[PDB]
């Protein structure tokens, strides 16, 4: 639970009631904690604990390398494409994206032409 | 043994001399593109495997 430490973060609200309310608060998205990944980490620990309980109960009683590289590089290329779809693009952002995709498609065409896309090897 | 060895030698030399011009020039080009294809990192080598005697595409790689 992140707690504000300064009056400006606390909206210049005076008193110790607010600090007490913030420290003992519940993680509520409508309230202070929005877009918070802390519930996700709590979910991670819960899943791990359940797995541990199941685990401990009975105890008491060339082509692959090539596909890995191509996946890494095309994944990075899609990583750059992600910010574009997250904006209401203009014409020029659009044409920059078109040049970017043109380069990616040139690499893909090289892959197709050299037979790497075929998995005979 | 000398007689027989020179018989084999004569067969070889007859084989070389008896080729026609067009075949000789074609064979010169075969030797030349054999030398050019010695580099195995060429793009075309990824495309195909070439027949050794005549550097023609035999099967894809
Ligand atoms: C868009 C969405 C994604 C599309 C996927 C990207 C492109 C995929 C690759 C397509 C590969 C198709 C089969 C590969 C064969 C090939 O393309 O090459 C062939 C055929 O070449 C072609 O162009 C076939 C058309 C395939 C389309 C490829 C065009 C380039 C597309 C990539 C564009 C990149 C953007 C850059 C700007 C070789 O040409 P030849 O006919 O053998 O020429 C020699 C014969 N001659 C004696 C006459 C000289």
């Amino acid at each position: 639970l992140y707690n504000a430490m300064t009056p400006a973060q606390r909206y210049f609200v005076e008193g110790e009631h607010v600090v007490q309310a913030e420290a003992n608060r519940d993680i509520l998205f409508t309230q202070l904690d929005s877009n918070s990944y802390l519930p996700v980490l709590h979910y991670v620990l819960v899943g791990t604990a359940l797995g541990v309980v199941f685990l401990v109960l009975p105890l008491l009683i060339v082509s692959f390398y090539i596909v890995s590289i191509m996946y890494l590089l095309f994944d990075i290329e899609v990583v750059y494409l992600i910010p574009y779809v997250m904006t209401n693009a203009t014409e020029y952002m659009y044409w920059v994206m078109q040049t970017f995709v043109a380069i990616l498609v040139g690499g893909f065409f090289y892959e197709w032409r050299m037979g790497a896309l075929e998995w005979r090897e | 043994s000398s007689a027989n060895n020179y018989d084999l030698l004569g067969q070889q030399h007859k084989f070389e001399n008896s080729k026609v011009f067009e075949e000789m020039l074609v064979e010169e080009e075969i030797a030349k593109d054999r030398e050019l294809l010695e580099d195995k990192n060429l793009a075309v080598h990824q495309l195909y495997i070439f027949d050794p005697q005549t550097q023609l595409a035999a099967r894809p790689r």
